[PDB]
């Protein structure tokens, strides 16, 4: 079928700097953010409409990407690109 | 404030039909497409089925086909899943979503059902 081109999953960003999770296929790029024990949350759906409540850092690249223009507490947690009902390879953040 | 509910977490032998519920609060049930899906922990999450409570019209997955019974009743908004012939690798995590508009994916999880089963 369809199988997203997504980026390594590791990274070693700590606050305050720009990082980008690839993410590349066709359109749409939903992404969420995945709670250790918490529910999970939603951060962008089509990767151009911001919803209520979510950061104004949280910035899709169309038909890419989450580019994030740095990492603070409230964002951390693994990334999941998912799509229409398929889903992505995730990429889970940490700091050291 | 819309949010989503669910029954807790439940520990039976393999082999045994489960039934799970949920709920949605704050916001109309008609028009609004929910979905079931469950994750192996640190894995990916492999969608189950969808179901729209306007008409009850439900759809399912490849791996859940015949092993899977979705009801809703938007009358008390509340959506019952119910699984029968249960596997042994079938010990993972379950969210109950509720996605906007009716349209797809999904925004709102659940309160993490934990369905699992013991050899
Ligand atoms: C002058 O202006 C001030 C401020 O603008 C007015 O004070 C505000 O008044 C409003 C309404 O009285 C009030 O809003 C309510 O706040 C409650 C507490 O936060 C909420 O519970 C309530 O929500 C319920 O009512 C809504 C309808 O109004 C529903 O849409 C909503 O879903 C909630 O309904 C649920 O809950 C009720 C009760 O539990 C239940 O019966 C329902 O079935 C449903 O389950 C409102 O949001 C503001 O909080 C007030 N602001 C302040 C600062 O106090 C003041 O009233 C104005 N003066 C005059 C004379 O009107
Ligand atoms: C496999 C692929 O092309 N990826 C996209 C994905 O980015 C998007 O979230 C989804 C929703 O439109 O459509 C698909
Ligand atoms: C038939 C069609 O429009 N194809 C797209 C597909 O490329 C994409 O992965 C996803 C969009 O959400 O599904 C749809
Ligand atoms: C009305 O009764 C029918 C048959 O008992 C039942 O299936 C349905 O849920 C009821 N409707 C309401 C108001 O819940």
């Amino acid at each position: 079928d369809i199988q997203l081109t997504q980026s390594p999953s590791y990274l070693a960003a700590s606050v305050g700097d720009r990082v980008t999770i690839t993410c590349r296929e066709s359109n749409d790029l939903n992404w969420y953010l995945q709670r250790p024990g918490k529910p999970p949350k939603l951060l962008i759906s089509g990767a151009s409409k911001l919803e209520r409540g979510v950061p104004s850092r949280f910035r899709g690249s169309s038909s890419g990407s989450l580019t994030i223009s740095g990492l603070q507490p409230e964002d951390i947690g693994t990334y999941y690109c998912q799509v229409f009902e398929f889903f992505g390879g995730g990429t889970r953040v940490d700091i050291k | 404030q819309v949010h989503v509910m669910q029954s807790g977490d439940q520990v039976k032998k393999p082999g045994a039909s489960v039934q799970v519920s949920c709920t949605t609060s704050g916001s109309s049930f008609i028009e609004d497409s929910l979905h079931w899906i469950q994750q192996v922990p640190g894995q990916e999450p492999e969608w189950l089925g969808w179901v729209n409570p306007r008409h009850g019209a439900v759809n399912y997955s490849w791996k859940i086909r015949d092993r899977i019974t979705m009801t809703r009743d938007i009358s008390k908004s509340t959506m019952y899943v119910q699984m029968r012939g249960l596997q042994s690798d079938d010990t993972a995590m379950y969210y109950c979503a509720k996605s906007r508009r009716g349209a797809n994916w999904a925004l709102y999880w659940g309160w993490g059902t934990r369905i699992t089963v013991s050899s």
